[PDB]
């Protein structure tokens, strides 16, 4: 088949700049390229079909070039909304073949996480089972550090934690961590903590509940 | 207003088969190609193939020659595809797509095919209540079999400061994902919160008020 090499993988790079997307057929494609977004749980969304035509409806500030086996999309001034993953797509001949993709993440300014820590509902308590819930909300950058404490013991291999896709419009994650533990456990101790770190806290910052209180 | 609906997502044994179904309204799918993509999770775009509706010619990725079927029901306006000896790696979501030539103008929603041995679960979904000028609750959505599970808030309405998680695995193999939504402390006490869990595999429709 004919192979797609987009370059590179991913890119981050702030409000209005310009991004340069590049993707490289096996073999001749003679201009029988296009380009597709796709945003989180979404279908694709085409943005320059025939190596070089904006789609009706697509802004400007995107753009397609070349021809023969190198093509490039080039988005002019980069906006949140344009957080996504780009594919380029050969329908010079069959079967049609997409690129890996390429992941473009937006880079904005250091936001610190608001924190909020959830006990277990009393439903869910009927059973064996407890779990703690802790929300770090809208920061920037991805990385943060989330630690669980039961009477005020550091925790360690009982919690699980997920991160939204980045906002498409602030720009900003949110994660949120759970820790998991049998409901006998629960009821024996007093005070659930968690405590985050992160680029935008000076200090780590730490919410926490007593259990009855 | 053109539309693509899909439907005959879900759970199937290894071995068995997949019998999607993508029904077009707006326009008659005789005038175009439909053709077929599919995504396994956190991966990329896969072209799988496409019909041509008017004589029911087809062309197949040379992967899935052998055990895929895309066909069409002009009178239902229907585009199908089906594939056998099912694996693993055919986990993904599936999408329909019309093609103008040109480009792909209109896509269907996509529907998730899991692989699995593992036996359909339906979810419990528990409150996280509300403890300064920003307050967040949320609901969790616990041990539910296989992806996806929708969750939304007042019956879809509200979406400002909703985030709903990526779901994780738990040790027992069963799914665990949290929904929550920021709202101004004061709300808290002067409307009610509803947090809408669907989950498709289990015919699991459940509205959960999130009260402090």
């Amino acid at each position: 088949d004919i192979q797609m090499t987009q370059s590179p993988s991913s890119l981050s790079a702030s409000v209005g700049d310009r991004v340069t997307i590049t993707c490289r057929a096996s073999r001749d494609i003679k201009s029988y390229l296009n380009w597709y977004q796709q945003k989180p749980g979404k279908a694709p969304k085409v943005l320059i079909y025939y190596a070089t035509s904006l789609a009706e409806g697509v802004p400007s500030r995107f753009s397609g070039s070349g021809s023969g086996t190198d093509y490039t999309l080039t988005i002019s001034s980069l906006q949140p909304e344009d957080f996504a993953t780009y594919y380029c797509l050969q329908h010079g001949e069959s079967p049609w073949t997409f690129g890996q993709g390429t992941k473009v993440e937006i880079k904005r300014t250091v936001a610190a996480p608001s924190v909020f820590i959830f006990p277990p509902s009393d439903e869910q308590l009927k059973s064996g089972t407890a779990s703690v819930v802790c929300l770090l909300n809208n920061f920037y950058p991805r990385e943060a550090k989330v630690q669980w404490k039961v009477d005020n013991a550091l925790q360690s291999g009982n919690s699980q934690e997920s991160v939204t896709e980045q906002d498409s419009k602030d720009s900003t994650y949110s994660l949120s961590s759970t820790l998991t533990l049998s409901k006998a456990d629960y009821e024996k101790h007093k005070v659930y903590a968690c405590e985050v770190t992160h680029q935008g806290l000076s200090s780590p910052v730490t919410k926490s509940f007593n259990r009855g209180e | 207003e053109v539309q693509l609906v899909e439907s005959g997502g879900g759970l199937v044994q290894p071995g068995g088969s997949l019998r999607l179904s993508c029904a077009a309204s707006g326009f008659n799918i005789k005038e175009y190609y439909m053709h077929w993509v599919r995504q396994a999770p956190g991966k990329g775009l896969e072209w799988v193939g496409l019909i041509d509706p008017e004589q029911g010619n087809t062309i197949y990725d040379p992967k899935f020659q052998d055990r895929a079927t895309i066909s069409a029901d002009n009178s239902k306006n229907t585009a199908y595809l089906q594939m056998n000896s099912l694996r693993a790696e055919d986990t993904a979501v599936y999408y329909c797509a019309r093609d103008t030539a040109a480009y792909f103008d209109y896509w269907g929603q996509g529907t998730l095919v899991t692989v699995s041995s593992a036996s359909t679960k339906g979810p419990s979904v528990f409150p996280l209540a509300p403890s300064g000028g920003t307050a967040a609750l949320g609901c969790l959505v616990k041990d539910y079999f296989p992806e996806p599970v929708t969750v939304s808030w007042n019956s879809g309405a509200l979406t400002s400061g909703v985030h709903t998680f990526p779901a994780v695995l738990q040790s027992s193999g069963l799914y665990s994902l949290s929904s929550v939504v920021t709202v101004p402390s004061s709300s808290l006490g002067t409307q009610t919160y509803i947090c809408n869990v669907n989950h498709k595999p289990s015919n699991t429709k459940v509205d959960k008020k999130v009260e402090p």
